[PDB]
């Protein structure tokens, strides 16, 4: 509850398996995200994980400007 | 191109014997190429496609000049 209105902090749509994380961003960017439908993890920020598995790891350049290393 | 020849003048040359050059025992000349100055022959920038995330602008430019840096 913020003043009169209602603010998103967390969605579990039925028909996918999508789960939104966080407060929405003015422009309505979740900071995480969810799509079973294309079997993706969408996480905007930081992973810290003890280690990690995978066949291909493809560094992007996400942003604009940014430096993939 | 120029050619480079002069001397010394003592306190007896005058400036009208100078110009003249009459006494003042000149260097021999010699010849040199003065160097030309860069220019661009055309400018363009291209990146490439990318599946995911965005493509990093870059500029080719190609030059026609001699400088050292």
């Amino acid at each position: 509850k913020d003043g009169s209105t209602w603010k998103q902090t967390f969605l579990i749509d039925a028909a996918t398996g999508a789960i939104n994380i966080g407060l929405l961003d003015a422009e309505g960017k979740a900071p995480i995200s969810f799509d079973p439908v294309k079997k993706i993890v969408n996480v905007d920020g930081s992973v810290i994980t003890k280690t990690i598995n995978a066949a291909n790891f493809v560094m992007t350049n996400l942003t604009g400007q940014d430096n993939p290393a | 191109t120029y050619e480079v020849q002069g001397a010394f003048y003592d306190s007896i040359i005058d400036s009208e014997l100078l110009n003249a050059q009459i006494g003042i025992n000149l260097s021999d000349k010699q010849t040199f190429k003065m160097k030309s100055a860069p220019r661009i022959t055309g400018a363009r920038c291209e990146s490439e496609p990318v599946d995911v995330g965005v493509g990093a602008p870059i500029v080719y430019i190609d030059t026609t000049g001699e400088a050292d840096y």
